[PDB]
């Protein structure tokens, strides 16, 4: 796991010097929105099971993956996606304190390009169903706090990818 | 008496000697050819 | 050619080229197939 | 069919046990050299 | 602990999976398909590496890019035709100096 | 693992329809048989240990080149682990002889075969010949029993051949 | 076989079978106990078919069983009397597929560089093929001389 | 390098064009002699005219240096 | 590519023998249903352009896929709609005359899991599409093929699922 | 393709020091066994048909491989065996006049070990016919140059393995 | 993890014959090579750590390697390259004894390459750092096991490369 | 850092974060601006420490500079400062941080090998990372003497 | 002893003890004889031997012997002289049960968490066993002082 404050640090740290004005520099912008970011995720744990539900609603509900031979149709596969979902709003919400997306790297995003041809899930309704959970997590948080929330929202969408 | 340890260290080597030399050699086939191993016997005659 | 290779059969075609003649009858043989030439035309730049 | 694979990595398991191979693989799983009383085999194995 | 894309599940779903789309001779001779420098899945530096076992004759199915009908699997009489708009821009030399 | 019932049920669950007339004459055509599957089952494990050691004395008397030594089954090492390893050929035939298809072969014996022999140096070769000598043979104690032959008591055997064994042609 | 032959000429042109095609199937399908009744006079007599044209190549060819040969000695002989039952095995799987594919994949394709590298002349063991094609035909009918020999004159020329 | 010089003319035969392709038709490459068997078989596959063949450079009947 | 024929010689020679009385006996079991399946190839590629257009009536117009906002709407997604459908029936008639499921896969279920994941094409349709297809198709070919004809549709039918 | 010359200039290029003593200790000793490692290259490539024959003929002619099932049967592949025997023989002769493992990693060995599993053909068969080739060069170069050649043919079959 | 022994006997074990002649002969230097294995092996493990201080101060100290940026830089990384650094002394002494070079093979050189390609460690590095011990125990042993020893590094120094 | 170790301790039970322990990551931003202000205080006088605190300890230890211990001359003590700049920079890597985490992936968890490997004591190294814990308090306030001293014992603590 | 390292091995695969594995403990048995004729030895010289390698030790480390060091006065000499003789205790009883194993069960596995508290640098008794092994080797024969100096090499790679 990597922070930002190690993101600072490390980077100083392969070059091999102290901290100059440019390291400060990043720890004062983090400093100065790190207490937005508390705020900002214990109002999405707050609603975790409901960010979830109007997401799958809104993505592909009453479509052609939950009637049968879609991906989604049997209730082993509806209980796995909603629990293989609940990462991707969880993981993220433990990036924004980070505010590293190298948190996703360690955890979820190495070996998922696979596993999801290796079951022949759909990647492509995965990104859907992560882009409309984007929009309804930014009428919850606040429309800034969904901006630093969505950069870690686009970065499952891009190595997923 | 009695040694600890035993051997004549000798004056060298075991270094390369991991190289087998041998004609393996080849491959007549001797067993599920016997039938036609029996044919060509059998052809010799003329 | 623009595309990546079609199989087993139309990549052995060209394994046991350039294991004979070597690499300069590979990229020849690549170019005077009808696919190349059919497809692509004597005066255009290939594309993907 | 089959339609995938895992891999077919070559293990070989051995036929055998004779001393310098078990003195040896008993003294390479406790992650260690090889101690005082296990020279002690082959100084007799080999003089043998 | 190295083997950083998991072994099993990767082919416990393959097993119930038909042949899945790669290369025919594996995962690791297939390039990212980016504008030059050919570079390689290295099955040493991290180990992608899942071999399958392809046939005597089989054929990839490949998307054209550009128009959707226009592949050559449909109509193999119209792989000389220009891409239009939908695909990338063709070249021809036409007038010398 | 997946039945003939059970192979039937989500070849028309996928497609989210209930059992037409298709499905009720089919599934009858599985229960006809279902007698001579069981009976069949009975005799083939009437003699199975005895079926093993009939078949690899007349496997090894007909390929000499596996007990001499070459390829492996060389010593009682090889031969009691081929003896063994031949048993599982034997045993898993007779789960789907009674399962009706063959996806009990497709992944419990078939999947990774090809690749378990290649790390040990065994020759898929003669496996197919010893699996030829028993599907011939099964069906000895099986006419000898009295029960029909033909149809099945092969559709797993050669399942065990067709699809082990490398494409050539 | 005939089908499957049929079938990936069919592929490249992108195309179903043709009425044209079709009744070369619908014959063949029809004419399948003649072909099979041709095959069992192979198999059950190949020891008459081997034996016979062995000697006929030794005789047409008696540099082969020389000293400094291929085939020299009881063990080295053996072998090809033992490769000719191997091209009449894929004879009679030739006339029963009614087609050239399952000769074409097995003996074939490779077998300008087979033995090239096992040292045999490839042309003498290719004559041997060539007196197989005429004692198969004298233990044949008359129609089914041309039919079944016609994969005779294949092998002939796959390796010349 | 024994670098023929060929003059083709080659027709359109079916899918016609709204382009130029007058270089596609009645072209003057120059092939050398190893890639001229496998060009003058395609060649003759678009029912090409082959109308001028001249070796450019290179010896005729040369028996060294390629 | 096997053959039903070619699919007893690979099993016949790969033990070494010749063609066994046993083998000979699955040939003729080929060779009595032989008229059958030459009978089925005849009267489908007559009038495959037909059962295209009857199964796509049935099951996917004036649905939500041809709506805007399906995977059927604007006709370059439409006309690749209809050659694949084209592509299945095509493919079954050669598997029909194969007698065995080895075309498929080989030239056709190879990477229609993932590229239809990779197309954003919903497998949910196209998997009742082509069980549409073949509640057309067994009532164009007959009772006693459409059976016969419904195994190598559902081998396409489950590998898509 | 870098050998073992250009292999101490990139170990004294990244150090971007100079030419020291040890640094020309391990270069000399190549020109000391360089006349060997040119008169032996020459020989083996005089000789490069006759290995292959005699490499096969000491462990897999006559063997099971041979027999009806195993992969050296078809001629269709008995070929491909002797063509992918005829690599390591070359690449062999490559590798002792670089003096230098890395010949065969960036060409030869890099996708070897997986694309023989895509095919099936056994690894541990491959691996005594290039036992069998290192021991035929030693017999044909020489005790001494046998020992530098061998040691690239079981480069190759540790990378196999 | 086969030795002197095994590869004798399944030398004449395939072959089916007895104990000929030659490999006798081979088992005669085996055996009475004892007393310089056993001398051998009782000093390496007598000074087993002040072997592997003198070669990392042979080679690796005061290189950019140690230097931040470089594979040593954390006292995580420099306990591991010397761990790492052990192994291949163990491994050496266990091929020593047994006289054949499989161990390595079979043990340390499977997933080498797949680990320092993994983590970016510097094999061009390492290659000297075993060279640099190869000198150090051939002083401490003596010119006669030295040289003995000097096979099984370079063996490993062969697959390292 | 806190954070860090707030999410990795959150994963080992797969759950969210709690809402007390949300509090400790709000008391480590607010509390950041002081905490900086002491690292750069650090680094503005990093020759300072180094060239005082190294003088007193070969005073306390004269095993390293009379010879026959481990460093000496030019050659080795420059390399024994060069030790010392590491951990120094390594407390001043801790204090932005929050915690000692920083400290214990890089620089304490193999160390004792890395001396036990090379020659050199451990302890005294531990008796100048308390020759730098007197002259750290010199130049802060009391208080800030108190949050920066709370990393140097944490050094003591791994390597003694 | 050699009897119980070769025990639970074999115990630990479950198998009695193999018959190439009992030729260590039916070579010993013979060289028990001798042992005993080497611990007569180097017990009753070892009143000798302790009054000269402590004086030959603190040549090349004198700070330990200055005030400061943790070896000052002749009251401060018994915690060092006494563990020199503590020490060749453990190495007579290596030499008895013939391998290195009473010393483990004895003698070195706190060494480093022993003398830290102790305050003693530790790389001296290392140096200090390192003057037993020179002085006790001159006192046997070269057959003897082979192998009673692998028992004194475990020793100082005990401490190192
Ligand atoms: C009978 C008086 C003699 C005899 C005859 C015999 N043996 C077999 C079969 C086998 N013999 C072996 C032998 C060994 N395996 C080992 O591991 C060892 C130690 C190295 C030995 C000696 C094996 C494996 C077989 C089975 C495989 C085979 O068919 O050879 C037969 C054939 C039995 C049959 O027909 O099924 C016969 C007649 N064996 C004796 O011990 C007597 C000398
Ligand atoms: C004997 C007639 C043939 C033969 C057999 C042979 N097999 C082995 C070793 C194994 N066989 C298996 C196979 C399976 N394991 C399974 O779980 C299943 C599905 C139920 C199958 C089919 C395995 C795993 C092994 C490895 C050992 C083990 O069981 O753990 C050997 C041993 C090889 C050796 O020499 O050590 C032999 C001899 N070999 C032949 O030649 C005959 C064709
Ligand atoms: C030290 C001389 C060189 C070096 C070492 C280094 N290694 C690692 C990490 C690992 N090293 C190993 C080594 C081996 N594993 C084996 O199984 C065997 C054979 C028995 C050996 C020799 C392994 C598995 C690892 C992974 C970690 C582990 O042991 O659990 C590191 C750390 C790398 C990192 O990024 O953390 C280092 C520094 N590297 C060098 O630079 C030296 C040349
Ligand atoms: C000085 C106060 C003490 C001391 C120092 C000393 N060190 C060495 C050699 C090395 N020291 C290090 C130290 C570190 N390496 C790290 O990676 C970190 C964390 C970032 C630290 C603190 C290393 C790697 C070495 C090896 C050489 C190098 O840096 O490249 C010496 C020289 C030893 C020799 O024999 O040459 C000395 C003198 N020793 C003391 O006595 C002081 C107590
Ligand atoms: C079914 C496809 C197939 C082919 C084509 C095949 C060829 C084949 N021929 C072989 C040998 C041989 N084949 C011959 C045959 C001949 N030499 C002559 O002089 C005659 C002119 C000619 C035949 C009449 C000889 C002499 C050898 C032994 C070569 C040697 O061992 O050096 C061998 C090696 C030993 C063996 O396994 O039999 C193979 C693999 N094997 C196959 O499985
Ligand atoms: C942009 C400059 C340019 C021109 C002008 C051009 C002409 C051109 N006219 C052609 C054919 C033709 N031109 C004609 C001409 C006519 N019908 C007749 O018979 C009349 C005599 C004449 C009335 C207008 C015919 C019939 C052909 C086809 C010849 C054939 O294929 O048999 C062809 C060969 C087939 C093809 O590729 O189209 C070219 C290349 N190409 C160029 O690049
Ligand atoms: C935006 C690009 C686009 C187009 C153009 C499009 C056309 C389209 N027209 C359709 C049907 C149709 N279109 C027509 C239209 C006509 N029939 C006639 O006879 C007249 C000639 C003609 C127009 C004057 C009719 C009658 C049908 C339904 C077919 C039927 O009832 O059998 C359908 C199938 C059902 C549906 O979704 O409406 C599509 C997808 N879809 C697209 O995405
Ligand atoms: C049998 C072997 C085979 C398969 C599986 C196949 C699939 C296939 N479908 C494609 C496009 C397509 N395929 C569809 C088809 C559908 N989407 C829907 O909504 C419907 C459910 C369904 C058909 C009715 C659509 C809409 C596209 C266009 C997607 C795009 O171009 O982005 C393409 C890319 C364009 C092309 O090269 O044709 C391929 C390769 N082609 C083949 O040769
Ligand atoms: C440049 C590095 C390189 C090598 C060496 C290589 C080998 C290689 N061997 C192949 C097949 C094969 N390779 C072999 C070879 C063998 N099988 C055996 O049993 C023997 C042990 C061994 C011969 C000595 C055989 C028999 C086949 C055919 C497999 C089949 O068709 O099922 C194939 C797939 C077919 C093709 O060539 O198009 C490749 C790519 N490829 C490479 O790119
Ligand atoms: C064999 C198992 C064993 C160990 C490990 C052991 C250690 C040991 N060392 C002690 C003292 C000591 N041992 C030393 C050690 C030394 N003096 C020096 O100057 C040298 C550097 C070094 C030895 C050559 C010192 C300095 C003390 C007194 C520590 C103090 O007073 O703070 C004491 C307390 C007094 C005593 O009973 O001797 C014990 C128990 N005793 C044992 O029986």
């Amino acid at each position: 796991m990597q922070d930002a404050i190690t993101s600072v640090i490390n980077s100083s740290d392969v070059q091999g010097k102290y901290l100059d004005a440019s390291a400060i520099q990043k720890l004062k912008a983090y400093f100065a929105t790190g207490e937005l970011r508390v705020r900002a995720a214990t109002t999405i744990s707050a609603n975790a099971a409901n960010i979830v539900k109007e997401a799958v609603a809104k993505s592909l509900l009453y479509s052609d993956i939950t009637r049968p031979g879609g991906n989604m149709y049997t209730t082993r596969r509806y209980a796995a996606c909603i629990r293989d979902l609940d990462y991707y709003l969880r993981y993220a919400t433990y990036a924004m304190l980070a505010g590293d997306p190298s948190i996703l790297d360690e955890r979820v995003l190495n070996g998922l390009k696979e596993t999801y041809n290796s079951l022949g899930v759909p990647i492509g309704a995965t990104v859907q169903a992560i882009q409309a959970m984007k929009e309804v997590t930014a009428g919850l948080v606040g429309a800034d706090a969904g901006k630093e929330m969505g950069i870690y929202f686009d970065y499952i969408c891009s190595g997923l990818s | 008496n009695g040694g600890m340890s035993k051997t004549p260290e000798g004056m060298t080597f075991a270094t390369d000697y991991l190289l087998p030399k041998s004609t393996a050699n080849r491959r007549r086939p001797g067993p599920n050819m016997n039938m036609f191993r029996d044919m060509a016997r059998q052809m010799s005659s003329k | 050619l623009g595309r990546p290779t079609y199989g087993r059969q139309e990549m052995n075609s060209y394994f046991d080229l350039c294991s004979k003649k070597g690499f300069y009858a590979l990229v020849d043989a690549i170019i005077d197939s009808v696919e190349y030439n059919e497809a692509f035309g004597e005066d255009t730049i290939p594309y993907e | 069919s089959v339609k995938a694979s895992g891999g077919s990595s070559v293990a070989r398991p051995q036929l055998y046990k004779t001393v310098p191979v078990s003195t040896i693989s008993q003294a390479e799983q406790q992650d260690r050299y090889l101690g005082k009383t296990e020279l002690s085999d082959l100084a007799t194995y080999f003089s043998s | 602990p190295f083997r950083k894309v998991p072994q099993f599940v990767t082919l416990f779903g393959d097993y119930k999976q038909p042949l899945r789309d790669q290369h025919v001779y594996g995962i690791g001779n297939d390039p990212l398909e980016i504008q030059f420098g050919a570079i390689f899945p290295k099955e040493t530096r991290s180990p992608k590496n899942r071999p399958a076992p392809f046939g005597k004759d089989t054929r990839r199915i490949l998307i054209h890019n550009g128009a959707g009908i226009d592949n050559q699997l449909s109509n193999p009489g119209a792989r000389g035709n220009a891409p239009g708009s939908l695909g990338p821009k063709v070249f021809k030399l036409d007038q010398l100096p | 693992m997946r039945d003939a019932v059970t192979s039937l049920i989500k070849n028309y669950d996928i497609t989210g329809r209930y059992l037409d007339r298709d499905a009720i004459d089919s599934l009858k055509s599985y229960f006809v048989t279902g007698t001579a599957r069981v009976q069949a089952a009975a005799t083939i494990t009437a003699n199975a240990a005895e079926l093993v050691k009939q078949a690899a004395s007349q496997l090894f008397g007909d390929l000499p080149e596996l007990i001499r030594p070459g390829g492996n089954a060389y010593t009682t090492r090889r031969y009691a682990a081929c003896l063994r390893d031949m048993d599982y050929y034997l045993r898993y035939a007779t789960y789907a002889l009674v399962a009706g298809d063959t996806d009990v072969l497709d992944e419990r014996v078939l999947q990774g075969l090809r690749e378990t022999y290649n790390s040990l140096g065994v020759p898929i070769g003669p496996t197919v010949v010893g699996i030829g000598i028993l599907k011939d043979l099964a069906t000895e104690k099986v006419q000898a029993a009295g029960i029909e032959v033909g149809a099945y008591l092969e559709q797993p055997f050669d399942h065990l051949i067709s699809e082990l064994s490398e494409t050539d042609v | 076989s005939i089908v499957t032959k049929s079938i990936v000429n069919a592929d490249a042109e992108a195309r179903y079978l043709s009425p044209g095609e079709l009744d070369r199937i619908k014959s063949f399908v029809t004419s399948g106990e003649r072909r099979v009744r041709i095959a069992e006079t192979m198999t059950g007599a190949r020891e008459r078919i081997i034996k016979e044209a062995g000697n006929q190549l030794f005789q047409k060819r008696p540099d082969v069983v020389s000293p400094g040969g291929n085939a020299y000695g009881e063990e080295m002989t053996a072998t090809c009397l033992r490769d000719l039952d191997y091209y009449l095995r894929l004879i009679t799987y030739g006339i029963v597929a009614g087609d050239v594919t399952p000769i074409e994949e097995i003996g074939v394709v490779g077998v300008r560089e087979m033995y090239k590298s096992l040292g045999t002349p490839i042309e003498a063991v290719a004559e041997g093929v060539r007196a197989m094609k005429s004692v198969a035909t004298s233990l044949l009918s008359g129609e089914d001389a041309a039919e079944a020999g016609a994969y005779f004159d294949y092998l002939i020329g796959a390796m010349s | 390098m024994r670098s023929f010089k060929v003059t083709a003319c080659v027709p359109s035969q079916t899918r016609i064009r709204t382009q130029r392709e007058l270089q596609n038709t009645y072209f003057t490459k120059l092939v050398p002699y190893d890639n001229w068997f496998r060009e003058q078989q395609r060649i003759m596959k678009m029912g090409g005219k082959i109308v001028k063949v001249e070796l450019a450079t290179g010896k005729p009947g040369t028996n060294t240096g390629l």
